[PDB]
């Protein structure tokens, strides 16, 4: 509830992370630090999860 | 979240100091009288795992 980014904004970045962008071997899996981080769409940091780990 | 290199929850991580790897090995039986305070169940065969466990 609390995210504090315009949810579209992080959906468009992420599908087009998927896309052949990276999946032009489809075996690849999108994960991880590695892979998985999409270009930093700048947020402020915290410390707080967002969503506690039970909830994860 | 905590230290980044566990963050993903690839890899999740004890610390233990009193395990064990051994797969159960051979079994022994031992018997004899007790005193009034044991609290085991006369005549019932039972388990034992620690040293302490005596006199209770």
């Amino acid at each position: 509830t609390t995210y504090p980014v315009l949810p579209y904004l992080t959906n468009a970045a992420y599908g087009a992370l998927s896309a052949c962008s990276t999946c032009e071997n489809p075996e690849l899996n999108v994960q991880g630090q590695t892979y998985g981080l999409l270009s930093c769409i700048n947020m402020p940091e915290s410390c707080t999860p967002g969503w506690e780990f039970t909830e994860v | 979240m905590a230290q980044d290199a566990l963050s993903d929850g690839f890899v999740r991580l004890c610390i233990d100091p009193s395990l064990n790897f051994f797969g159960e090995g051979c079994k022994i039986l031992v018997e004899g009288q007790i005193t009034d305070d044991a609290t085991a169940a006369e005549n019932v065969v039972t388990c034992v795992n620690s040293e302490l466990d005596l006199v209770e």
